């Protein structure tokens, strides 16, 4: 054993979802205005199966015309969950370089 | 969820009572008794009536 797979977990993946995620997002709330467009939302199980997607978010209120499915309260919300959880795997995944160090050198 | 429900205006019809009934005593004036319409052409040709 002993290989950064191992070393660092799933947590050298999350990062990278977070990203993908915090993207999808910001382009929710950009084409909210934008008649026709349907928002966006990403399964986080796809890219776990994709380490070890891109799907469609069904209203809960009717369009007005447009055909645009964004709720601008969803996305708030969802980016706000995202930033944060995205600094707890930055968290994570660095102290997993910083215990290592600390094992190899001793000090 | 049915939330959403616009309502725009429109014209159903029109009143078709009787007007109020001016006497003028001119000869030319003639009002129609109860309902009834004069067919009359515009300035184009097709026919209306007024």
């Amino acid at each position: 054993a002993i290989s950064f797979d191992n070393a660092l977990g799933i947590h050298q993946h999350t990062v990278g979802v977070r990203e993908r995620n915090a993207e999808v997002i910001s382009t929710n709330i950009a084409q909210a205005n934008t008649p026709g467009y349907k928002a966006r939302g990403l399964d986080f199980a796809k890219e776990l199966q994709a380490a070890t997607d891109k799907l469609y978010r069904l209203p809960t209120q009717p369009d007005t015309g447009d055909g645009n499915t964004v709720d601008l309260d969803l996305e708030r919300n969802l980016f706000m969950q995202n930033q944060i959880r995205h600094q707890a795997s930055l968290d994570f995944l660095g102290s997993k370089f910083k215990n290592l160090t600390k094992a190899i050198k001793g000090e | 969820h049915p939330s959403r429900v616009f309502s725009m205006t429109e014209r159903p019809g029109h009143n078709f009572a009787q007007g109020s009934v001016i006497t003028t005593g001119r000869d030319l004036d003639v009002t129609i008794e109860g309902s009834g319409w004069i067919s009359v052409l515009d300035h184009t040709g097709k026919e209306g009536l007024t």
